[PDB]
């Protein structure tokens, strides 16, 4: 058994972390007090779920997680929330004033003064691990902390844990659920400095989650709770292989091996299905072929883009529930004859498939209906370069007039870091085009 | 009040569409860089589709289908017809063609060429590329290949129709231009009005050197031909006159003898690529106007020559056709405050 | 259409389908960056205090 | 615990400041004696932002009342909520400033400023984490204008990295007290260009027209004008004082509103302005963006919005709000700059102001504000070209050179606005 340490940075990372660990507890049968009746080894064990939970002598199952935010209002929801008893106080780290949506403030001004503390707390979790695999880092692109402090943390993690994999769950900025205008700056600044330090990153576009919540869950104006509960399902689907018995994606190193042939191109596209409203009278349970076909509909993707006009480099199908391999292949063949699936010529046109029999778990009293089978597709497509183009264009519009630049310079950042980070994103866009277009 | 942007100042068609939108007093034009728009009249090349459909609350529509180039590129079309199960097997309406680079079909072309030479058959081919105004018609294979190596872009060699239907008097070639509009729902609308672009020179099958009587392009006829505008004004014959001619000469009608095949060819091409370009379940909507170019041989069989993705229109038809665009393509998505000019080629989606 | 490496257990199974065959900055350097930004903040503030002093 | 320290200086500053504390005290359930008597916990969740907690569950505003003459502050101490203020936070002199910027900034004010800072220091030292400062004052008088800007300069010297915001009343010949107002306003504007992060420009002319034309007040009084200012000040601080999906301190708000350091002068607006009728969301959005509802006396159709923020208060359809906001922009995008993507932001708050089912507050960073500075600069130059009334200022130690510099500084500011309007 090899441990995974989860790190949640900023409001988005913390609240998504809160929603994931709630889901993990419900999936592994862990009560809010930390007790786990089905765990017959008390205060010890090397089970699959122990990759994410440690155990006290009193039988408490403690998440291998650290929560970091430069202001306390969001983490206090954890300290006093339903699962307050799961965490030791040292695992929840809060400053007193945030980065004000200013990457420079989160990375340099405030990051410089809190980084060593965070490393020390993370070190204490590493010292409980006999074979640490690596870290899962949750954060937003747009936040001053999620963007600025994360990139500093990622640089220091590469120094202190060189041989350890690092995976990201990144929230891509969407105007429909944001009141900030500088997020394009923070996104590009953080991607540039984090690029060489992240082995695999799953971007989630709030625009996509928002539309899925309005369309499939009939939520007129989704909140962050609605968004985070949905996002935690996808995250759970991705991390399930590390927490349950299985043979596919059994350690973080396997995510790069199966999804990232080229290191810089490490942003797989995530697709989830089905998302059924709980208020529905009673939906017809979808079949393996149907939910599989849904994985190639743009409306079920975590990042809105058109994969029909890109190239696939890898592809993982992760099924949870009543699914047998016979039904998967039947659905696959059917889809290859109808869909536009263009693979890169230097990659086999195949799909790695994983099936977990335990069906998707849902938070009682949530918006998501209990389904008998669900799938999450992880595919590395050049089509996701659309998201970089969109974001890079917004950066260009504001940077041509130096709008808001003074806020970053005032915090000690040099203006040259803007163009340096932008030119790196231009090279990243060129990499995708060299792999995708003919 | 709907907003639209213009990003192709050279579109004669959408210059009039934009002129009509502003006339309704309910459409407002914005700077070409303003992202807050409902309709985009986009550029022909490198249209940034990836930035469409991400403005909150804005229903965004564009006048191009992403991926239609597969149909409107010479070499792309040839590959599509050969590699598409919906077409290659029974595509009896597309002249034998081969993609030739200066993968490549050099050897396969020669195999079919030697077959024709050995079998006394008419072995005349025409080489062309998308980078042309650069066309060559020849019955010798050596010239066709040496003409492509001197250049530097991909070319297609296809069988030259040695038995074209010749109009009388004059004994002259011609081609048929059909305008087709595909809206956001992927309905296929065929403009009731087509045009024959005629050659004002007598067709001479014993001299492929003088390309004025073989190339029916409106520019080549108005430039190198000495009988321009003799029979019809601007070497353009419209369906009313052409239909009457077919009744007097061949005792047939334009609908039966030709239009049935045109409609079938338009449906075949568009239905084939529908799954790959449809915006039905996309975050933005697409429509596009297409210019299908056909040839008619002396057996009254219709041949598809190419499909233009950025076509122009006949001077006399701009008013009616452009109004039809606004009617079915734009106002259908953005309504304002007949006897349609189009023919709906129904089909299964 | 070939299935390979089928692994089965009580909680699920996994396999691979093939449709077609194919054809860092040190700790020191991070300190310098952080302290350089801090220095530029010190300088800019000194210029403000100098301005206010005038 | 993101505390804000409020300062009100001069006659105007203290009268508007008094009405502001009267309004929000009502919203937060605080009675004139400082005791809480509301019915909702939302009233106390962020109560420490503007109020200190004393013994016996008393809430005392974190406010400092400054003036060079006792008159106005004697009125506050005897007014409705006068008892609620901290006795030690009344700092005043006897000489007055004679509507003279030089007296408030250099002579009379300089003698009083150190004791004001002693009280500011005292309030800041008891702050868990100081968010920043806000100052209410006018620019056309002597104390609020001249001493107010001196205070800002000395606050910035001691708290260089704290946000400094002002609600600044701009003069107008229509509602003028003295002819030297253009002098005082121009001298102050230069101070604000340098030392404030955000300034809400409140134009007494706009307030007057709203009272005469829209509100149908035959003879408006300062009290009437101040009712609009109080209502506006409560709206802009609603997201700071109540819980909601906003959650943003002064610096985060300034970061997203100010693209260039010198262009930080906002045009505020309020709505609504046949009084019991229910106002639909379309009526809130149309009015709020209407010029006849703004207090900058500037026609937004003369410039372009760099950034726009809107706060809706009340139980309403947030879906319908977005539909109306996304309708105003997408139906008038010619007045928004296209090189700041998504520069129109909206926020909702469930707690409506007193006696209103719902309301909307508007905060605009518009280049049209240059017209307000053009009017001031024109009146300034007309007098300065003849050195009219200058002796009131050179008699206090000021030289003509300082006037020339202020003239140039504001004309630069106008030129800076004009280039971004193109
Ligand atoms: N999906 C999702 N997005 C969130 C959530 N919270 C914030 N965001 C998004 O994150 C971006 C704002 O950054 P934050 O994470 O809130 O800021 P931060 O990381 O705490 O950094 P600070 O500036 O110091 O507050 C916006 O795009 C929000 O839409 C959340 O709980 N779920
Ligand atoms: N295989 C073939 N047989 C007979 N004629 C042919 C032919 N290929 C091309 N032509 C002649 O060439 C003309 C059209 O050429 P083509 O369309 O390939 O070039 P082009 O695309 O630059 C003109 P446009 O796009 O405007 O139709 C027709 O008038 C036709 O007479
Ligand atoms: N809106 C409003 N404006 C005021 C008020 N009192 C004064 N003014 C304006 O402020 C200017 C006079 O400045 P004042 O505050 O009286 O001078 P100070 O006491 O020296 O700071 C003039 O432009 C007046 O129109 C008030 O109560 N409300
Ligand atoms: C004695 C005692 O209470 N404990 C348990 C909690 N501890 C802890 C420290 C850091 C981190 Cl990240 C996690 C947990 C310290 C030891
Ligand atoms: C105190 C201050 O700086 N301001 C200006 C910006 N504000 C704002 C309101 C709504 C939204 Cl969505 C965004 C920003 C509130 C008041
Ligand atoms: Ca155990
Ligand atoms: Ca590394
Ligand atoms: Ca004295
Ligand atoms: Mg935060
Ligand atoms: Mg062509
Ligand atoms: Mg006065």
């Amino acid at each position: 058994m090899r441990e995974c340490i989860s790190i949640h940075v900023g409001q988005a990372g913390v609240q998504i972390g809160n929603a994931c660990w709630e889901l993990y507890c419900l999936e592994h049968g862990i009560q809010p007090d930390g007790q786990m009746p089905s765990d017959k080894t008390i205060g010890g064990g090397d089970d699959s779920f122990n990759t994410f939970f440690s155990e006290t002598g009193a039988g408490k199952h403690v998440p291998r997680a650290v929560f970091v935010d430069l202001e306390p209002t969001v983490i206090d929801e954890v300290r006093t929330g339903t699962y307050r008893q799961l965490f030791h106080p040292e695992q929840l780290i809060t400053g007193k004033e945030d980065a004000a949506n200013n990457y420079a403030r989160g990375h340099y001004t405030i990051g410089k003064e809190i980084i060593d503390l965070v490393l020390d707390r993370i070190r204490k979790l590493a010292d409980q691990c006999t074979g640490l695999q690596g870290f899962l880092v949750f954060h937003s692109f747009g936040g001053g902390t999620g963007s600025g402090f994360t990139s500093l943390l990622m640089e220091r993690l590469s120094v202190d844990y060189g041989k350890k994999s690092k995976l990201e769950f990144s929230i891509y900025p969407a105007p429909q659920v944001s009141t900030a205008v500088v997020e394009p700056y923070n996104s590009i600044l953080t991607t540039h400095t984090t690029l060489e330090h992240s082995d695999c990153a799953f971007m989630v576009d709030n625009e996509a989650i928002y539309d899925i919540c309005r369309r499939n869950l009939d939520i007129e104006r989704p909140t962050y709770t609605n968004l985070n509960r949905l996002i935690s399902q996808i995250v759970s689907s991705i991390t399930a292989s590390l927490r349950f018995d299985g043979a596919l994606n059994v350690d973080l190193t396997e995510f790069q091996t199966n999804l990232v042939p080229y290191p810089r191109i490490h942003f797989p596209l995530a697709t989830y299905a089905p998302v059924i409203s709980a208020e529905k009278a009673y939906h017809e349970q979808l079949s393996v072929a149907e939910i599989t076909n849904a994985c190639f509909e743009p409306a079920n993707q975590m990042v809105k883009c058109d994969p029909r006009h890109g190239k696939y480099m890898a592809c993982c199908l992760l099924y949870r529930g009543d699914v047998v391999p016979k039904d998967v292949n039947a659905a696959i063949a059917t889809i290859k004859t109808k869909r536009s699936i263009q693979f890169v010529d230097w990659c086999p046109t195949g799909f790695k498939v994983g099936i977990n029999y335990q069906p998707p778990t849902v938070v009682p009293g949530g918006d998501l209906a209990k389904v008998q089978r669900a799938v999450c597709m992880l595919s590395n497509t050049t089509a996701i370069a659309e998201a970089w183009a969109r974001l890079d264009h917004k950066f260009d519009l504001m940077y041509a007039k130096r709008a808001f630049v003074h806020w970053y310079v005032g915090e000690g950042m040099e203006e040259g870091e803007f163009s340096e980070a932008r030119e790196d994103m231009a090279a990243l866009e060129k990499d995708y085009e060299e792999v995708g277009v003919d | 009040m709907y907003t639209f942007v213009v990003r192709d100042e050279n579109s004669s068609v959408y210059a009039e569409v934009s002129r009509l939108l502003l006339a309704t007093g309910q459409w407002k034009r914005l700077r070409k860089d303003n992202p807050r728009f409902n309709l985009m009249l986009g550029e022909r090349n490198r249209l940034p589709f990836g930035r469409l459909g991400h403005e909150p609350g804005l229903v965004q529509l564009v006048n191009y289908y992403r991926g239609a180039d597969k149909l409107c590129r010479k070499a792309s079309l040839v590959k599509l017809i050969k590699t598409s199960p919906e077409l290659s097997e029974s595509c009896t309406w597309f002249p034998e063609s081969y993609v030739i680079y200066p993968t490549d079909e050099r050897e396969v072309f020669l195999a079919a060429y030697n077959r024709r030479r050995e079998g006394r058959e008419g072995n005349v081919w025409i080489a062309k590329s998308s980078a042309g105004a650069g066309i060559l018609i020849s019955s010798e294979a050596s010239e066709l290949l040496d003409f492509i190596d001197e250049q530097g872009q991909v070319h297609v060699i296809q069988k030259y129709l040695e038995k074209p239907l010749l109009l009388e008097p004059g004994h002259r070639k011609f081609d048929i231009r059909s305008w087709v509009l595909v809206d956001h729902l992927y309905n296929i609308y065929l403009y009731r009005e087509g045009v024959l672009r005629t050659s004002s020179e007598p067709y001479n099958s014993a001299n492929f050197q003088d390309k004025t009587c073989h190339l029916t392009n409106h520019c080549i006829q108005k430039e190198y031909s000495k009988n321009y505008g003799r029979y019809e004004e601007g070497n353009e014959m419209f369906f009313e006159e052409f239909n009457q001619y077919l009744m007097d000469a061949l005792n047939t009608t334009l609908e039966n003898s030709i239009l049935l095949q045109i409609k079938h060819i338009i449906r075949s091409c568009l239905m084939c690529i529908e799954p790959a370009i449809s915006t039905k379940h996309l975050h933005y909507q697409s429509f596009q106007l297409f210019g299908f170019d056909f040839m008619v041989d002396e057996e009254l069989k219709v041949w598809l020559i190419e499909v233009n993705g950025a076509p122009a229109c006949a001077q006399k038809l701009y008013a009616e056709l452009c109004q039809g665009i606004v009617d079915v393509a734009i106002s259908s998505v953005f309504p304002l405050a007949p006897t349609s000019i189009f023919i709906k080629l129904h089909h299964h989606h | 259409m070939e299935v390979i490496e089928l692994n089965k257990c009580t909680s699920g199974q996994s396999f691979e389908v093939i449709l077609k065959p194919p054809s860092d900055p040190s700790l020191e350097e991070i300190q310098k960056k952080l302290e350089a930004a801090e220095e530029r903040r010190k300088y800019q503030e000194a210029e403000l205090l100098k301005h206010l002093a005038e | 615990m993101r505390e804000i320290v409020h300062i009100q200086a001069g006659q105007c500053g203290n009268q508007i400041g008094a009405k502001f504390w009267e309004v929000i005290s009502d919203e937060h359930g605080i009675d004139p004696t400082g005791s809480y008597h509301g019915d909702s916990d939302l009233q106390l969740e962020r109560i420490n932002v503007y109020y200190n907690e004393a013994t016996g569950n008393k809430y005392v505003p974190r406010a400092i009342l400054v003036d060079l003459e006792p008159g106005t502050m004697d009125s506050v101490r005897s007014g409705p909520f006068g008892q609620i203020f901290r006795p030690d936070n009344f700092v005043f002199g006897q000489s007055g400033a004679g509507n003279n910027w030089a007296k408030g900034h250099y002579t009379e004010g300089a003698e009083l400023v150190d004791s004001v800072l002693d009280v500011v220091r005292k309030e800041s030292e008891s702050c868990d984490c100081l968010q920043g400062f806000q100052l209410t004052h006018s620019l056309g008088g002597g104390t609020g204008s001249g001493m107010g800007t001196l205070l800002i300069s000395k606050i910035r010297e001691e708290y260089p990295d704290r946000i400094m915001n002002t609600f600044s009343v701009m003069p107008s010949p229509k509602v003028s007290d003295t002819v030297v107002e253009p002098y005082n306003a121009t001298l102050s504007v230069h101070q604000l260009v340098e030392n404030t992060d955000e300034t809400y420009c409140i134009d007494n002319e706009a307030l007057y027209d709203i009272c005469f034309r829209t509100l149908k007040l035959t003879t408006p009084t300062y009290g009437d004008l101040n009712h609009l200012v109080s209502a506006t000040m409560s709206g802009v601080t609603t997201c700071l004082r109540f819980p909601g999906q906003l959650n943003a301190d002064l610096r985060k708000l300034a970061v997203n509103m100010v693209p260039f350091p010198r262009l930080h002068f906002f045009m505020p607006g309020f709505a609504p302005l046949q009084q019991y009728r229910a106002l639909t969301v379309p009526e809130l959005t149309q009015q709020m963006f209407d010029s006849k509802n703004m207090m900058a006396a500037c026609d937004p159709r003369h410039g372009r919005y760099l950034t726009v923020a809107a706060i809706f208060r009340g139980r309403m359809s947030m879906k319908e709000v977005d539909e109306q906001m996304l309708n105003v922009q997408n139906k008038n995008s010619s007045y928004f700059v296209e090189w700041i993507p998504n520069n129109v932001k909206t926020a909702v708050c469930d707690i409506p102001p007193r006696g209103l089912k719902m309301s909307a507050t508007f905060i605009g960073n518009s280049t049209a504000i240059q017209e307000l500075f053009k009017r001031i600069s024109e009146q300034f130059t007309a007098m300065f070209r003849r050195k009219a009334f200058l002796h009131w200022y050179t008699g206090e130690g000021m030289d003509e050179m300082e006037f020339t510099e202020a003239e140039s500084n504001m004309n630069d500011l106008v030129s800076e606005y004009q280039q971004y309007q193109d």
